[PDB]
């Protein structure tokens, strides 16, 4: 894959060019198996569904590369308890990797509450999509104001999901759609770095930076092999 | 010490030999088919990956002949242990 | 559901049901009355 | 150049219970409700002949892709129940501890018509059927050492059963493939060698390394199985695993600096068993599945997708043409990319072969830790193997010869090979014709010529070992060969791949696991046998494919279908030409076939492997008699059916009793067969117009006319509980007598 900003990424054929015409965000021409061709579509590999999901994909991880090591960064620098300044896989996710006790309740009492919290969250925004403006209709405490989407499901928009209304014109929206896109696929190929780096060192991902930046020649994934 | 033993240049030669016959025209490649005879011969690709190379280097034939590569380094590499040479 | 209760009254299934019942019956008679060879 | 990609039809039938209320809705004859009893029958019988009901090959794909997810369901749901009833109704937990003492059970009968006697003592504290099916021995060569593993497994199971249902449901009802993704045979065959093969394979090399090894080396070293740790503490503690083999220690550097020869220690090749479980070593085992991975992922690489690189099926057959074969391999791409058929054969005649060369190599290479001295699991694999690939290979023939009939077409064969096979098909079977003759004379008539002699007292006039000899050498001299190659041929082999072609036995528990098998006269009659039934099946198969279409008796056989009853009493009588009636016939000399493999493969092991060993050597079970009494039909009758069955007759009022009731209710079964196999229906029909007269008589006569079995099916009724008969007897007879005497 070409990194950076390029008319067209390496893995780009004219193939895919027959149905990226360069309208979706991101739209670099790099589909080599071909999973966007609209044509006999159907299931989930199809343009709308795909596209919806990377987005998704990219907002998680977002979340999931900046949260996965601030918690190391703010313990390094002393902004918080060395007791809360601990790795993202030895957090509770993965208790045979290691937990904190800590938490005001155990992480199954906590998963519970995730359970029907994301229940909640994830229903609705599927209903917003199969449904298109469903969830601004019936009742929800008044809420159903700021649900009616804007018939594309990856960018709801309104009073809320769009606070500052930014991106008024529809230049800045599509600037803006590909700032996202770009930083979300970073932030996924950055879990991806942190899962197996995890797996790799066993330290956690500012560790690995640190060590690296120490001394580059001896510390990489060629010497993280042995041991 | 791996990086310049005799395991570190087998691997890098043959690599490098596999990638240089492909673009070079001594091997055949994604534009380039064998026919029984082992005659190159313009091929039909169906992705028709766009490339800038002048010759219509891609990708795929760098992933092939690296595989090739590997394969044949590998092979050597083990097999000059077994007969005690490396 | 119509055709479902349909489907259901076919003559393998209602076979099914019957002969499991009618086994059923048999086999908890000889539960609880164990090895009857004459009427008393 | 058509691009290989993911083509579906969006919702192409509604799903709903419409169609169950109407009974043979998938058939325009059927569709319109029974008048006649023929009419059940018919329904089941067409149930599943896709092509029968349409000509669209689209239709027929999408019904056979969803009814394989079905299949697939149903199989995890078999598995999940086994994994079930080994985690809450066995003694795997008590057997993993003495398993040389301790029978496998995994069935529990409640106690009800005094049926609980069945229910016998096999140890571990613990009352219930013994199982030979082996998977005790396979759960512990996986690592499995507690109920809860097993149980899990048993929901995930389930789990996947359920996935495989929505599947079939999903990709028939809401996304169905189009014809040309299923037409897609070099992507196909670059997956399932790849991505199937390939990668199962490094992944199981995978769960071996990591778990099994670990695990059965604890196992194998006297450690308790509760001590041993579990297999996440192995994946997470590199130390504990460098404990057990050093070389863990250094990582996966050495993989990938090609220093390969640092994973000796778990990656061997040993050969022979390993002496304290008498099976494969476990570190043998993964470096086959490694080395198999490699080969698979590699092999994955052939053929062209969409790329350019790769290799044209098409080509490739087109190019392999010579003198003697006119055209060639010319136009079998296209039969084999359009017809289901053509492919089944294919598919079921390699997938029967695989079968029984499974059954010889697990019994020769026991690849479980205490398998080879559980001659009960031993024989009953060997024969359950054996059998489904006789059913496969037989249902090859059957396919072969419905693509003759419905899907060849001439135009698209011209002077090709399968053109070219049909236009000397006489000088086929005119010579396998001479070839069983002569097979059959030359084999048992020497079983014949042996019992006359013995009859009349004259033993110096026989074939046997001790009179007039006939030595198979050949395979003498092979077992020889396998025996040195560790010296010579497989340097780095340290014994040979199995103890039967010679050295020293192994025993397990005061018991054979294996020892060399010596072939004498009588291995080498018995190996003629086996030619010769062979080479009947094979003509009686052949023929009905080489002449399915047409002959000199019925020159428009194509004309009649695959399945036809005759043509009528005329030309002197044509009972039984059709292809149909070729698989009917194919099917009894296949029972007779492989019922004589394996009567050879129980008695062999009996007299000349299986035993105890103790100081004064090695007594078999049968004492070696098989070497100068299997020469003689007298011989098989005697020491083999009558002093076996033994166990079998005697077996009524222990724990063995439910084989003594199945041995006799197979005979009945076999017996009730001959009633549709020797009479006609013109006959029953007869008869069922007397009793349907005394039902109109009271007022209690059907409205679905009753009717006598068609023709052909009273041929199916009749090979069916002929076969089912037979095989059920020799299986009451084989677990009656190994259980008891193993
Ligand atoms: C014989 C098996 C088989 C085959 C050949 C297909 C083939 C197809 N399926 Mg179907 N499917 C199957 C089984 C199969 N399916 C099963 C068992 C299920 C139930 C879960 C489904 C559910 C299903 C859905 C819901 C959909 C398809 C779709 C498709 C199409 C595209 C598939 C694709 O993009 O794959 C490429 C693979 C991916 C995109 C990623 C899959 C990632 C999986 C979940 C994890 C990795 C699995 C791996 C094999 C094992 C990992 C082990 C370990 C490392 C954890 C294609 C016609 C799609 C369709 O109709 O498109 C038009 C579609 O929407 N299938
Ligand atoms: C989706 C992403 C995600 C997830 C799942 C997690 C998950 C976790 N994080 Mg991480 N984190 C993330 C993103 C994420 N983080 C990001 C993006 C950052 C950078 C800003 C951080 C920075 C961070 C730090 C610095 C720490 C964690 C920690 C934790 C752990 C404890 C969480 C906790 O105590 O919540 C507590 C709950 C809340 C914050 C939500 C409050 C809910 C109440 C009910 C709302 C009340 C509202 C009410 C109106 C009052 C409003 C007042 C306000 C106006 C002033 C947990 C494993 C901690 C850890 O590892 O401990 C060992 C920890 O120290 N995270
Ligand atoms: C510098 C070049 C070089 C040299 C000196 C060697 C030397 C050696 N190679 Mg290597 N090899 C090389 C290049 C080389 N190789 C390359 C480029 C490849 C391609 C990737 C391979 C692939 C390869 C494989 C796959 C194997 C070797 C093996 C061997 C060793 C034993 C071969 C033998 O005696 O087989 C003698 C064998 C026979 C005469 C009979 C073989 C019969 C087969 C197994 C059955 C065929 C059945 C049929 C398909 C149906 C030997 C030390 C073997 C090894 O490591 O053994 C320990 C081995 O398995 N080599
Ligand atoms: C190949 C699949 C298979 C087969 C042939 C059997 C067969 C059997 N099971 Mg098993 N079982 C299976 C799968 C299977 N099971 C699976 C997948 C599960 C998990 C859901 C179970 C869970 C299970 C339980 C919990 C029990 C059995 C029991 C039984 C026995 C009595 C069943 C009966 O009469 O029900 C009654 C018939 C009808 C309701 C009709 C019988 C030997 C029983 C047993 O072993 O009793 C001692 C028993 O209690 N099975
Ligand atoms: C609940 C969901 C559902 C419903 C309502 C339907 C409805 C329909 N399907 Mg669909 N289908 C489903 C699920 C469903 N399907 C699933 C899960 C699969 C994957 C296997 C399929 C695969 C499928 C195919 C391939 C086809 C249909 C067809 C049909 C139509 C006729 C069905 C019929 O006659 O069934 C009555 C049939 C049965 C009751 C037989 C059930 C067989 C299953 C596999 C269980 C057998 C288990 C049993 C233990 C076997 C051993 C028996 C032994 C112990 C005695 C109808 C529109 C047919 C059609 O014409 O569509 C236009 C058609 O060709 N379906
Ligand atoms: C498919 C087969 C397979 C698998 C799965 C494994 C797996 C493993 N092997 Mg084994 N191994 C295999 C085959 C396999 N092996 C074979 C064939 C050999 C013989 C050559 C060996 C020889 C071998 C040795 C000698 C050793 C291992 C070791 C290991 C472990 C560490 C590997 C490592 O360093 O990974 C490095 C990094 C990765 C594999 C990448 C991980 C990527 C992660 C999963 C990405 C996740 C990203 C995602 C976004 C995260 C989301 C998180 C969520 C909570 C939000 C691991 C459990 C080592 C060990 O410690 O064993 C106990 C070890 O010493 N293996
Ligand atoms: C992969 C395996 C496979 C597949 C997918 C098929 C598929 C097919 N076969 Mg083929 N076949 C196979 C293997 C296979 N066959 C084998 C191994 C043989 C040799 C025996 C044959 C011999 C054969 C013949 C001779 C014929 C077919 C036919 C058919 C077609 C219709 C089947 C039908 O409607 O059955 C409906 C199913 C039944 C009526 C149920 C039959 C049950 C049997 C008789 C008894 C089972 C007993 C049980 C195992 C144990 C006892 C239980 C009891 C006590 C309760 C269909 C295309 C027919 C056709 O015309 O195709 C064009 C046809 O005439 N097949
Ligand atoms: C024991 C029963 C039996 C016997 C002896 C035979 C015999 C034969 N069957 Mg038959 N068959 C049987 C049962 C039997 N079948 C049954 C139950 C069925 C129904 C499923 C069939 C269905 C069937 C088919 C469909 C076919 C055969 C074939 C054959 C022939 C095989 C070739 C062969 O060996 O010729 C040599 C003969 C023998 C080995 C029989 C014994 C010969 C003795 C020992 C010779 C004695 C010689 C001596 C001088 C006699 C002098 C007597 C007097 C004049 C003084 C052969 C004539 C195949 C055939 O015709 O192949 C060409 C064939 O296609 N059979
Ligand atoms: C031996 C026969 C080799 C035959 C052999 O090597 O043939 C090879 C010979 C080579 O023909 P072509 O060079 O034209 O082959 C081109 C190929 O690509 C096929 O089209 O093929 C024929 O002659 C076809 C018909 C052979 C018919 C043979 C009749 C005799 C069969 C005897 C069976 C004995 C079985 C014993 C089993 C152990
Ligand atoms: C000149 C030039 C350049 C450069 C380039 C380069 C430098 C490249 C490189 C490349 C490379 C450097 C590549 C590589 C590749 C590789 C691969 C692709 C591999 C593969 C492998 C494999 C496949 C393996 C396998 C295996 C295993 C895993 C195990 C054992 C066995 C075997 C060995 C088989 C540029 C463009 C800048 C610019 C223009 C000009
Ligand atoms: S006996 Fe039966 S099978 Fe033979 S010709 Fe007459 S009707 Fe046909």
């Amino acid at each position: 894959v070409d990194r950076s900003k390029d008319q067209l990424y390496v893995g780009a054929s004219q193939s895919s060019l027959a149905y990226l015409d360069g309208s979706l965000p991101g739209d670099f021409g790099f589909d080599p198996l071909g999973l966007l061709d609209p044509v006999n579509s159907g299931g989930f590999i199809e343009p709308k569904w795909l596209q919806y999901s990377e987005v998704i994909h990219a907002r998680w991880a977002m979340l999931g590369a900046a949260g996965c090591i601030a918690p190391e960064v703010l313990g390094a620098a002393g902004l918080i308890p060395d007791a809360t300044n601990i790795k993202w896989f030895e957090s509770g996710v993965i208790p045979p990797a290691g937990s904190y006790n800590g938490y005001w309740a155990d992480p199954y009492t906590i998963f519970f509450v995730e359970i029907v919290a994301m229940q909640f969250a994830e229903l609705r925004r599927l209903q917003d999509f199969r449904y298109p403006g469903s969830m601004g209709q019936q009742y929800f405490l008044g809420l159903e104001a700021i649900f009616k989407g804007s018939g594309d499901a990856a960018y709801p928009g309104g009073p809320f999901f769009n606070l500052f209304n930014l991106g008024k014109t529809e230049a800045a929206m599509k600037e803006l759609k590909l700032k996202e896109i770009k930083n979300g696929r970073l932030a996924m190929l950055a879990m991806l770095g942190y899962g197996a780096q995890a797996v790799m060192t066993g330290k956690g991902p500012f560790q690995n930076l640190v060590e690296h930046l120490a001394d580059p020649v001896n510390n990489n994934i060629l010497t993280n092999f042995a041991g | 010490g791996f990086i310049g033993s005799s395991t570190n240049l087998i691997m890098v030669a043959s690599t490098t030999a596999t990638l240089a016959a492909a673009r070079f025209g001594l091997a055949p490649t994604v534009k380039k088919n064998t026919t029984a005879g082992l005659k190159l011969v313009d091929s039909k690709n169906s992705a028709g990956v766009i490339s800038n190379d002048p010759a219509g280097f891609t990708i795929v034939d760098v992933l092939a002949m690296g595989a090739a590569g590997h394969g044949l380094g590998v092979g050597i590499v083990l097999g000059l242990k077994g007969i005690g040479a490396l | 559901m119509k055709d479902f209760t349909t489907y259901l009254s076919t003559a393998p299934v209602i076979a099914t049901i019957w002969f499991t019942f009618t086994a059923g019956l048999l086999i908890e008679i000889n539960r609880y009355f164990p090895d009857p060879l004459v009427f008393s | 150049a058509k691009k290989v990609k993911i083509a579906v039809d969006r919702n192409p039938v509604e799903t709903s219970f419409e169609k169950w209320a109407k009974p043979g809705h998938f058939s325009r004859t059927l569709s319109k409700g029974p008048n006649t009893t023929t009419w059940i029958w018919n329904l089941h019988a067409d149930a599943h002949d896709f092509d029968s009901h349409t000509s669209d090959l689209e239709e027929i794909s999408r019904k056979v892709f969803s009814a394989h997810f079905g299949q697939l369901g149903i199989i995890f749901i078999w598995l999940s129940g086994m994994y079930f009833h080994g985690a809450r109704f066995s003694n795997y937990e008590a057997w993993l501890s003495d398993p040389t003492h301790i029978k496998p059970s995994a069935q529990v009968v409640w106690p009800i018509v005094g049926q609980e006697i069945l229910n016998g003592d096999v140890g571990g504290g613990f009352q219930g059927i013994q199982i030979t099916s082996g998977f005790f021995q396979l759960w512990r060569a996986s690592g499995i050492t507690s109920e809860l593993q097993l149980y899990t497994t048993a929901i995930g199971g389930l789990v996947m059963a359920a996935a495989m249902f929505f599947a079939g449901w999903f990709h028939y009802h809401k996304a169905a493939p189009k014809l040309e993704w299923f037409q897609n045979v070099e992507s196909m065959l670059n997956h399932h060698l790849g991505g199937l093969l390939g990668l199962g394979s490094l992944a199981w090399a995978g769960h071996q390394i990591h778990v099994s090894l670990p695990v059965n080396k604890l196992l194998d070293a006297g450690v308790d199985p509760k001590e041993i740790p579990l297999p996440h503490d192995l994946l997470l503690n590199r130390a504990i695993m460098a404990d057990l083999y050093p070389s863990f220690a250094k990582g996966i550097a050495p993989f990938f600096t090609l220093n390969w020869s640092e994973y000796s220690d778990f990656l061997t090749f040993k050969g022979g068993l390993n002496p304290v479980t008498g099976g494969l070593w476990l570190s043998d085992t993964a470096h086959h599945h490694v080395a198999i991975a490699v080969l698979f992922l590699v092999a994955g690489h052939m053929y062209r997708t969409n790329w350019g690189i790769g290799h044209s099926m098409k080509e490739i057959l087109e190019a392999h043409r010579g003198p003697f074969t006119g055209e060639g391999h010319v136009g079998l791409y296209e039969i084999l990319t359009t017809s289901w058929h053509a492919q089944l054969a294919i598919n079921l005649a390699l997938f029967g072969s695989l079968s029984i060369i499974v059954a010889h190599h697990m019994y020769a290479m026991p690849p479980y830790p205490y398998l080879a001295t559980d001659y009960g699991t031993q024989l009953s694999l060997f024969t359950h193997h054996t059998w489904i690939g006789g059913f496969c290979i037989v249902g090859a023939g059957a396919h072969a010869a419905i693509f003759m009939v419905r899907d060849y077409d001439p135009t698209n064969n011209y002077n090709n090979l399968l053109d070219r096979v049909i236009r000397h098909r006489d000088a086929i079977i005119s010579h396998l014709n001479w070839v069983c003759i002569f097979l059959g004379f030359h084999s048992f008539g020497l079983y014949i010529h042996n019992d006359t002699m013995s009859a009349l007292g004259r033993p110096q006039d026989m074939f046997s070992d001790t009179a007039i000899q006939l030595q198979p050498v050949f395979a003498q001299w092979i077992q020889n060969t396998h025996f040195l190659a560790p010296q010579l041929t497989a340097p780095n082999a340290l014994a040979a791949t199995s103890l039967t072609w010679g050295g020293d036995l192994v025993a397990v528990g005061g018991k054979v696991a294996m020892m060399p098998i010596s072939l004498g006269t009588s291995d080498f009659m018995v190996h003629h046998i086996h030619a010769f039934t062979i080479h009947v099946t094979v003509l009686i198969l052949l023929k009905g494919v080489l002449f399915a279409r047409s002959s000199r008796l019925i020159p428009d056989k194509a004309n009649l279908g695959f399945r036809f009853p005759c043509d009528g009493p005329g030309r002197g009588g044509t009972c039984q030409v059709s292809a149909w009636d070729h698989v009917f016939l194919g099917l009894f000399w296949m029972y007779n076939s492989l019922s004589i493999v394996i009567f050879h493969f129980s008695w062999k092991m009996q007299s000349d492997v299986w035993g105890t060993v103790t100081a004064s050597g090695v007594s078999h079970i049968t004492g070696g008699n098989f070497a100068q009494s299997a020469n003689t039909i007298n011989g098989w009758l005697r020491d083999f059916l009558w002093a076996q069955s033994s166990q079998v007759i005697q077996s009524y009022g222990s724990a063995l009793s439910a084989y003594g009731l199945i041995f006799l209710g197979a005979h009945f079964v076999w017996a009730f067969s001959l009633m549709f196999l020797f009479s006609g229906r013109g006959y029953w029909q007869e008869l069922i117009e007397s009793i349907v007269w005394a039902h109109n008589k009271l007022k209690v006569a059907p409205a679905i006319q009753p009717r006598a079995l068609s023709i052909t099916q009273g041929r199916a009724v009749g090979v069916a509980h002929y076969l089912l008969g037979g095989i059920a007897t020799t299986w009451s007879f084989f677990l009656a007598r190994i259980i008891s005497v193993g």
